[PDB]
């Protein structure tokens, strides 16, 4: 009959009016009676319910409808294959997600999918199920269930169908490791169709590369273990037999550059028909036409080959298309770097041909800075005339601020720290500075640095630093070690082309330094500079003034600017003093780090560490002993102590000297002082050579999110310092340290990664060949 | 008063639908008599061959295939001639029937859907050797025995599709 | 130091955007024509008599 | 089978 | 490493020894199955047991005794290695003075007996690991590739080469074929069994069985991988997957089928079938329409073998090395034998009033009171 | 975290709580008032003020997130615009979010991409509700967003013309004549015009903007 | 000098055969199958367009040739300035 109203149930997702929307009796319509029936299919064929009822109770129609419950947690359990993240975002593929409604059929649709991962794997005799647990107010909960049984082992491998290579040669290639040997626990024996295809390709791969074409894979087939455990892995194979390139020529809409193209082509004739030789042709006419502008050109090689007499005739074709230019240049992710310190560096200009070499160029040389963790490429074009192209960054930031900090001593100094910061990439303006300093009642040093890699737009650079040393023994300035020095630096260089840039400078150092402690070197040094002070006391007081002109040459070829994979650097620097300095000398410092990758990943890497430095004086006048090497700790040899290797200061026969109070300043005083006194202070010459080398490999129990901030060292060092100056007649009593023959050794393993704070290392060194004063510490920690 | 009997997938069925074919069956329909153990017994069946029903119809729908409306005029026309009675005298019968003209037009149609649906999707999955017919010509011809043939085979395959389908298909009764 | 003013209704960041320039368009030249009018980001004109800055008195209403 | 007119 | 929570359980069954059985011998030809499933089996002829493992070593031996006659490697001299293993896994087969022996290097070896060499060796289309079946003349391989290969019992000449259909995850250890009358009843690991003749490799009829009506199909294999029997005129067939089926010889029409299945190996009394559940559970059947005669489930997942009837009694053991006598009625354990700890699973074989049993490492051992 | 209580004692202990600001906490109630109560009677209550403690506490992905899924599940209500345009001011915020403010950095050429998207949600607001109470301060933000497209867009003409892409520098002044015909980078990027076409010998084109430059000196 | 300079490229490079076959009343779709897009066009009034042929090696005298294409308000050349550049500098 005729209704007048109609009532619902159903208010938490649809609206007043949208189920309203569905109606065709309008609320004001007669039922005819059967349209009941057509309403209610319509309003279920929505998806939007579960349940439709009517009722005429009264006289009008009654709605009754139990909608979707809605998911407010989803959990889950025997979960060891899978972890949280994966499931939830295959949950979420389905588009079931808490917040919404909750289908039953996508529920089973999520079993099937579990279901055929673990079959992926290897979990055959495992099985998924989900626990819908009801929840009051029309809500439900879901729980998962995984009886995960065992994974699959293969047992054998077979290639039956081959009359021309060993099976156990052909096994040992695939990805999978049909039986790892007994004392190696270098893989497992898991199962993977993604594998599966991989090593079939590889073993089509194999066939087509050794000079067999006419060859297939004719089946395959994996069988099951009648328990769910075991797999065998059999294949079929046609094995053909080899043939001889007659000969290659080349077809298709080809430019004038065919003459190269041709050069490329040269092959000398009778060749065996490899697979691996035509792609690496394909690609290198590839790269070649694209660094003309045809970015996108279309090559097919048919292997058009008689079978009668092992010849094929290569065929290329290649359709070229048009010269694509580039439109704009856009960077996205340099949110608080400037725009400009990312476009200099680029090396195909904007508003030209295309380069496929110069993007992948700029691509590279944009990581090299050193404050990006990933940079990659992105060729995309207009949707409107056909070509052009535009060239997209997407960077990310990394922290380029490196924090240190320290402290005096246990002993409560006061106020005394060291204190600073370095900065490569200070406000993202591109210009690096440096400022640290330290104030303690036994020394206080602080220095500021700035540089300018771009002072003007071209590749030149300029840098500058400053420094100022005048702590003259806080605790006491009398009859103590005092030192005065100051000076000024100032350096520019420039590049010579796209790996090596050179830098020149000049400034000037003076040194004040009062009431010395007596030794041979420093004696020594003084008596070359004409003076002969005395022996027993400690008080004589020199100023010298130092005018310097400096250099140095730098080559960087490097994928990353932060412990990289591959690649290598030098760093050399040569320091001359200029007429009218107190000290003529000359000053030079080797540096180079050397990578190598082993994998394809370049992952395994074998760092090379080489240091030489050597110095001397000029016109009779040597080094100037604060300018002596040192070794030993951080950034040289770790696991004796910094600045500590090499020649070892004696003092003469010391007593009465000025002021030197009971059970301190103990260096050489002694009523009973007979002769020279050995002591371990160690101060060293001017000829230094280490080397390094050190093994790099990924943390074992570290995930992929963070592996790019961790780097874990296996690492050999071996130090030597020595002084080109000896005398035998004073050193007779002493070992002749002026032989370099003598080298310290450790090795051990250090833990690399990166803070917010800066770069943090810490090292367990174990050393193994010592000498005399090294003081071992098998710990090490620094920024 | 109208509920719903079942969920099916996407479909469901309702209560008057089952009605359509309890007290429109079983001493309606045709041939009164039919089989009476018990209507209270049979409403397990019944249930059971509607829900099959709209899972073939779900399937069909599925495949994108459609019945235009020559083939319901041909189907019609050869429904009159089987029974041998007018087309218009039996609209005028099932007007009192309780069988609406609309309702007789839905009802052929999907029954029309689901039996073509099920033969395409059968003669699918039935072979014939062409060594098995001069045998069985032997017992016994001239394509005759390939009559029998894809009786029986069709017997048994329909079954083994209609279970094929219930198992993996999400069915829950609601009433 | 301390926090927003109130840190109640207020923005987030800072006030000094309220400093850009006006606007004036440049005229078209002597008997020529510019390609000028083929943009997209036109500002439609408004009244005034609104809140501006920390008279913004965002909440939930 | 129980009814008669069934699909043609 | 540490998921291994394998899902599982083998309680020991109680110890329950009505009798006392004991071992005439052992050989211990060596290292033959080991951990590799496979369907190696001895066999005997005359007095004569033959056996062979899958180093290449075949030996010929004496019953009561355990005397080597000849033994001899089929170390592959003309290959790479020159002594490379053949990986022996067909079962072994006798026919006059010829022994069959298959590999699953697409080779089959024709052994000459008494002579100790091999009459000729042919390579087959495709691994053999299925055991050769003479007929009249021929000898029928299943090889792993849905193919049947008719091989001449005289030398070579494969004569026909029937074309099968595996899905992508088929179960090892292929059924084998049955000669009757001319009829081949073979079953492939499409869960499809058919008929063809042995003259020249006609496909006679095809019929389905294993109903695999799973939620996921990939896991649903359902392959019928047992070798079938007839008695009179109707033959049985087993899917692994359930399916349990008795049906004509001369057509397609089954008569009557048990979903229970769910069978690798069975044998028949010719008035009460006998079987072996994916579960370990014995169960008889009544050969006139199925009736479950009686059952015993004491066992469950313990990786049985094959049921053998002997002398009224039925055996069978497990890879523990444990042996059982189970009562023809109701079943019930008459004794229990650890014979061996090294593994079992082939299948044991009792002829000429004997039984035999071959284990992993221990190879053969007499099974006598 | 908190006990299971009626919708009022909680949601009055809530609002007070976003009354005293403690926006950390604040959120943790709310959010478990919105699970445990997913369609209750004032739903959108309780995502307009998960929005305002959002935008209070940073909470910038998630506040977007929530915009996002909100904007569809009420598409007409009173608040709308007031819904859209926090979510602008989001995008904004998340732009200008650095440390130039302590060190006085006119942030001017960094990624536009938030800058954009702030802009095109404004101009949707602008279009969609001009007669709302938000129109000023959409107008004044407009405003800005045009000045630091300009500035960005002024800035790379500028690098590009010192370092000789002059065609390169001609394109892009052209595209922000095209569409930022009104700001005042451009007025200061009209001498690049000059710049170009006379180191690249086209004056025959460089009079014309020589005369326009002059036009619009003033 | 001494500083390294990077190759510069600020124009599409032209092959003269194919600016042999253009000539007068050559349209603007068939310029765009034979040559490309212009990069750099005259947006003020006249639809010209400009092809500039223009490379700086470094250390170098920059070459340059100017392209000049004269079109009518409906679609179609009206002449051409295959001006060589190197004027003056």
């Amino acid at each position: 009959f005729v209704v007048k109203d109609i009532h619902f149930e159903g208010l938490q997702r649809v609206a007043v009016g949208a189920a309203l929307l569905s109606m065709p009796v309008r609320t004001g319509d007669t039922v005819n009676d059967e349209d009941i029936s057509n309403t209610i299919r319509a309003l279920f064929a929505t998806g939007n319910f579960e349940d439709v009822c009517v009722l005429r109770d009264g006289d009008t129609l009654l709605v009754q409808v139990k909608e979707r419950p809605t998911i407010a947690s989803i959990t889950f359990s025997g979960n060891k294959s899978v972890k949280d993240d994966m499931l939830k975002q295959n949950l979420e593929a389905s588009g079931v997600r808490v917040g919404e409604s909750l289908d039953r059929t996508t529920i089973a649709d999520i079993e099937k999918g579990l279901e055929d991962f673990y079959y992926s794997v290897g979990k055959y005799s495992a099985s998924v199920k989900a626990v819908v647990t009801p929840l009051p107010r029309n809500r439900v909960d879901l729980k998962l269930v995984f009886q995960e049984g065992v994974s699959a082992e293969i047992q054998q491998i077979n290639i039956v169908g081959n009359h021309a290579f060993t099976t156990d040669e052909l096994i040992s290639h695939f990805q999978l490791r049909d039986e790892v040997p007994w004392w190696n626990v270098v893989g497992d024996r898991k199962y993977q169709k993604q594998k599966l295809a991989g090593d079939l390709e590889t073993l089509r791969s194999y066939y087509l590369d050794r000079g067999y074409a006419r060859f297939n894979i004719d089946s395959t087939q994996v069988s099951l273990t009648p328990d769910k455990k075991g797999i065998y892995v059999t294949v079929n194979i046609t094995e053909g037999d080899q043939y001889k390139l007659s000969g290659v020529e080349v077809s298709g809409n080809l430019a004038g550059h065919s003459a190269e193209i041709e050069q490329l082509t040269k092959i000398e004739p009778g060749e065996l028909y490899n697979g691996t030789k035509v792609t690496k042709m394909e690609d290198d006419i590839k790269k070649l036409l694209g660094r003309y502008g045809y970015a996108y050109p279309r090559v097919q090689s048919m292997p058009e080959i008689n079978d009668a007499d092992k010849t094929v005739k290569l065929r290329v074709n290649v359709d070229a298309g048009n010269r694509f230019y580039v439109r704009k240049i856009r960077f996205e992710g340099n949110d608080t770097s400037k725009d400009a310190v990312l476009r200099r560096e680029m090396r195909q200009m904007e508003g030209a041909w295309l380069g496929s070499d110069l993007v992948d160029q700029g691509k590279e040389r944009l990581n090299r800075l050193g404050f990006f963790e990933t940079v990659d490429t992105d060729t995309q074009r207009v949707p409107g005339s056909p070509d052009q192209v535009d060239v997209v960054y997407k960077v990310k930031e990394r922290n380029t601020g490196s924090f240190n900090f320290g402290i005096g001593y246990g002993t409560e100094s006061g106020v005394s720290f060291q204190a600073g910061v370095q900065q490569d990439n200070w406000l993202g303006t591109g210009y690096a500075v440096g400022i640290n300093g330290t104030k303690n009642d036994y020394q206080t040093y602080a220095e500021l640095s700035v540089t300018n890699p771009y002072f003007t737009v071209d590749g030149v650079s300029l840098g500058g630093r400053l420094f100022y040393n005048d702590f003259q023994a806080d605790d006491a300035d009398l009859s103590d070690y005092t030192n005065k020095s100051y000076g000024t630096d100032v350096t520019l260089g420039f590049p010579i082309n796209e790996y090596n840039s050179l830098r020149a400078g000049l400034g000037y150092v003076h040194n004040s330094l009062s009431n010395m402690q007596p030794q041979v070197a420093m004696w020594r040094y003084l008596y070359s500079m004409g003076e002969h002070p005395s022996t027993s006391d400690q008080d004589n007081s020199f100023k010298t003034d130092d005018f310097t002109f400096n250099y140095g040459w730098t080559y960087n070829k490097l994928d990353r600017g932060y412990f990289p994979t591959d690649g290598s650097r030098v760093n050399l620097t040569g320091k001359v003093t200029i007429p009218g300095s107190d000290n003529e000398y000359y000053k030079v410092t080797l540096d180079t780090a050397t990578y190598v990758p082993i994998d394809d990943d370049h992952k395994w890497v074998v760092l090379g560490r080489t240091r030489w430095g050597y110095g001397d004086g000029l016109g009779g006048k040597e080094m100037p002993f604060y300018e002596n090497f040192y070794a030993g700790g951080s950034s040289t040899v770790r696991g004796f102590q910094s600045n500590t290797i090499g020649p070892k200061a004696v003092y003469f026969p010391h007593q009465a000297s000025n002021y030197d109070p009971d059970y301190d300043y103990e260096c050489a005083t002694q009523d009973g002082a007979k002769d020279l006194c050995k002591s371990d202070d160690a101060v060293g010459g001017n000829a230094m050579a280490v080397a390094s080398l050190e093994f790099i490999t990924p943390t074992p129990f570290i995930s992929d999110k963070y592996a790019n901030s961790v780097r874990t060292s296996f690492f050999w060092d071996m130090g030597t310092v020595w002084d080109t100056n000896w005398d035998s007649s004073q050193y007779s009593g002493y070992p002749d340290y002026s032989d370099p023959s003598n080298i310290r050794m450790s090795a051990g393993i250090a833990l690399q990664w990166m803070s917010p704070l800066g770069p943090l290392v810490f090292s367990y060194a174990q050393p193994f060949k010592k000498y005399d004063g090294d003081k071992a510490e098998q710990f090490q920690f620094n920024i | 008063v109208d509920c719903v009997a079942a969920v099916v997938n996407n479909g469901v069925v309702l209560e008057s639908d089952v009605d359509g074919l309890m007290q429109s069956v079983k001493l309606n329909a045709a041939q009164a008599r039919q089989q009476l153990p018990d209507d209270a017994t049979l409403r397990h069946q019944i249930m059971e061959r509607l829900i099959m029903d709209q899972i073939i119809l779900q399937m069909g729908q599925k495949m994108g295939v459609k019945i235009s409306d020559e083939q319901l005029d041909q189907a019609i026309a050869n429904i009159a001639k089987q029974n041998n009675m007018t087309l218009d005298q039996m609209r005028s019968r099932l007007a009192y029937d309780g069988l609406n003209y609309n309702t007789y037009r839905n009802q052929i149609r999907k029954e029309m859907i689901i039996s073509e649906v099920r033969n395409n999707e059968v003669r699918r999955r039935i072979t014939i050797l062409p060594q098995e017919v001069e045998s069985l010509a032997q017992q016994v011809q001239k394509d005759r025995a390939y009559r029998m043939l894809m009786n029986r085979k069709f017997s048994e395959e329909a079954a083994s599709w209609m279970q094929e389908q219930r198992a993996s298909a999400y069915v829950k009764i609601l009433s | 130091c301390s926090s927003d003013s109130r840190y109640k209704r207020q923005v987030s960041g800072d006030e000094a955007y309220l400093e850009a320039a006006p606007l004036a368009e440049l005229h078209a030249p002597a008997g020529m024509i510019l390609p000028v009018t083929s943009g997209d980001y036109a500002i439609p004109v408004t009244n005034g008599s609104g809140a501006v800055g920390k008279a913004l008195d965002i909440r939930p209403p | 089978d129980a009814a008669q007119k069934d699909r043609a | 490493n540490s998921e291994e929570d394998v899902v599982k359980m083998s309680p020991l069954p109680t110890v329950e020894n009505q009798f006392t059985p004991t071992t005439a011998w052992s050989t211990s030809v060596g290292s033959g199955i080991g951990n590799f499933y496979s369907n190696l089996h001895p066999a005997l002829a005359d007095n004569v047991v033959y056996a062979a493992d899958r180093a290449g070593l075949v030996k010929a031996l004496n019953a009561d005794d355990g005397k080597e006659i000849w033994s001899v490697s089929l170390a592959e001299k003309d290959g790479w290695f020159s002594k490379e293993p053949a990986l022996l896994s067909g079962g072994v087969t006798v026919s006059g003075g010829h022994v069959y022996i298959g590999s699953e290097k697409a080779q089959v070896y024709a052994l000459n007996t008494s002579d100790g060499t091999v009459a000729w060796q042919t390579k087959v289309a495709g691994e053999a690991l299925s055991r050769p079946v003479v007929s009249d003349g021929l000898v029928l391989i299943h090889t792993s590739n849905g193919q049947l290969q008719a091989l001449n019992e005289a030398d070579g000449a494969v004569k026909w080469t029937v074309n099968l259909d595996m899905p992508s995850l088929s179960l090892r250890g292929e059924s084998a074929p049955t000669t009757a009358f001319g009829a081949a009843v073979v079953g492939g690991d499409n869960g499809r069994v058919s008929a063809v003749l042995m003259e020249q490799g006609q496909m006679i009829w095809q019929q389905r069985i294993s109903q695999a009506t799973g939620s996921t199909e990939i896991d649903r294999l359902s392959d019928v991988d047992t070798t079938p029997v007839v008695v009179n005129g109707v033959v049985f067939a087993l899917a692994y997957n359930g399916n349990l089926t008795a049906l004509d010889l001369r057509s397609g029409q089954i008569m009557w089928k048990r979903e229970l299945g769910s069978v690798n190996d069975f044998i028949v009394d010719g008035n009460r079938i006998y079987l072996v559940d994916q579960n370990d559970r014995v169960m008889a059947l009544t050969i006139d329409g199925g009736v479950t005669l009686w059952t015993q489930s004491d066992l469950l997942h313990r990786l049985l073998t094959s049921p053998v009837l002997y002398n009224g009694n039925l055996v069978v053991g497990d890879s523990e090395g444990y042996l059982h006598w189970i009562n023809v009625e109701d079943g019930r354990f008459v004794a229990q034998q650890k014979v061996d700890s090294s593994g079992f699973q082939t299948e044991p074989v009792a002829a000429d009033g004997k039984l035999l049993i071959q284990a992993k490492d221990g190879t053969v051992y007499s099974i006598t009171r | 975290e908190v006990p299971d209580n009626p919708p009022n004692e909680i949601y009055a202990t809530a609002q007070q709580k976003l009354q005293d600001g403690n926006w950390r906490q604040a959120i943790t109630q709310l959010e478990a008032l919105d699970n445990r109560y997913p369609f209750g009677p004032y739903s959108q209550q309780v995502q307009l003020d998960l929005i305002y403690a959002y935008y209070k506490n940073a909470d910038l992905p998630l506040a977007q997130a929530a915009i996002d899924r909100f904007i569809r599940l009420n598409p007409t209500h009173p608040n709308i615009d007031y819904v859209m345009y926090m979510r602008g001011l989001t995008n904004m915020a998340l732009d200008d979010s650095a440390l130039q403010g302590f060190f006085g950095v006119d942030r001017s050429d960094r990624d536009p991409q938030h800058a954009r998207a702030a802009f095109s949600d404004f101009s949707k607001l602008v279009r969609g509700y001009p007669n709302s109470q938000y129109t000023t301060d959409a107008t004044k933000r407009l405003v800005f967003l045009k000045d630091r497209l300009a500035k960005y867009e002024y800035s790379v003409a500028e690098y590009y013309t010192e370092r000789g892409a002059w065609v390169a520098v001609v394109n892009r002044v052209e595209g922000m004549l095209r569409d930022y015909p009104d700001t005042q980078a451009t007025r200061d990027a009209l001498p690049l015009m000059e710049n170009a076409y006379r180191q690249m010998q086209m004056n025959a084109q460089a009079e014309k903007v020589a005369k326009i430059i002059a036009a619009n000196s003033s | 000098r001494v500083v390294y300079r990077p190759d510069i490229n600020q124009g599409n490079y032209l092959t003269a055969n194919d600016v042999s076959k253009i000539r007068v009343g050559m349209t603007q779709q068939q310029v765009a199958y034979a040559l490309g897009t212009p990069l750099m066009s005259d947006p003020f009034g006249t639809n010209t367009w400009f092809y500039v042929f223009r490379q700086q090696p470094g250390h170098e005298g920059v070459t340059q040739q100017t392209l000049t294409l004269t079109f009518n308000s409906s679609g179609v050349l009206t002449n051409i300035d295959n001006k060589p550049a190197l004027s003056g500098n």
